[PDB]
């Protein structure tokens, strides 16, 4: 190959290891921030929906 | 053929002969026989192989490396910086040992060329030997298998903390 290829070559591969080490680390600490908080798209467990709530008026005056 | 000063050799004094004895020397009648009929027919030789080299000329060159920043300049876990400085280390202790050779090979050289007074006329030569072993030493020694530029430096951040306490202590 000769030593300029595979240095440079090699660069490309540190780089993207070390951008999905630097990745992986992430997930781990966006993923206890949202189990533990419940405040984005992962751990959102359903409650129910309030469409589904009747606003007519009653048989009665009192609700 | 090679650099007289990276390996140099001190001036040649043969001494010429006086001979006080009438029989020949048979070392004399040798060399003429070895003249003539080892070393011309061998100069021949070597003669018309130098003149095809000279038909066809080419070159080849010294790999010429720039420098890059050294490891005390890398950002933490910065894996692209620690790699260009970490392979530059790499090429300067491969450096390292070549220089201890040769300052190995200059003070072999001495104790056989000086014979039997070599123990002081190869001072000198033992002087710079014991340095540049001591200063090898003191860069590379200890650091174990899976050295590294980040242990070489460690190394020496631990050596430069006890020379400032013995600084302070005197």
């Amino acid at each position: 190959d000769g030593p300029e290829k595979n240095y440079e070559r090699t660069m490309a591969i540190l780089q993207i290891e070390a951008e999905k080490a630097e990745l992986r680390l992430k997930e781990l600490e966006v993923r206890r921030l949202m189990r533990a908080r419940g405040d984005g798209p992962w751990f959102h467990y359903p409650t129910i929906d309030k469409e589904l709530i009747d606003h007519s008026p009653k048989a009665t005056p009192d609700n | 053929s090679w650099d007289k000063d990276v390996y140099p050799e001190p001036p040649r004094r043969t001494p010429a002969p006086s001979p006080q004895t009438s029989l020949p020397n048979p070392i004399t009648y040798l060399t003429k026989a070895f003249d003539l009929l080892v070393d011309r027919p061998v100069t021949l030789v070597r003669e018309f192989i130098e003149r095809q080299h000279a038909k066809n000329k080419y070159y080849y060159y010294h790999r010429e490396f720039r420098r890059v920043p050294d490891i005390t300049e890398c950002q933490e876990k910065d894996v692209l910086c620690m790699f260009e400085a970490e392979m530059q280390w790499r090429r300067d202790y491969k450096v390292d040992q070549e220089i201890v050779n040769i300052i190995q090979e200059r003070l072999k050289a001495c104790q056989q060329r000086e014979g039997e007074s070599h123990r002081q006329n190869c001072a000198k030569e033992l002087e710079q030997f014991t340095q540049v072993v001591k200063a090898y030493q003191d860069r590379y020694h200890d650091l174990g298998a899976h050295y590294s530029a980040r242990k070489c430096l460690a190394k020496q951040k631990q050596r430069m903390l006890a020379e400032r306490k013995a600084a302070k202590e005197a």
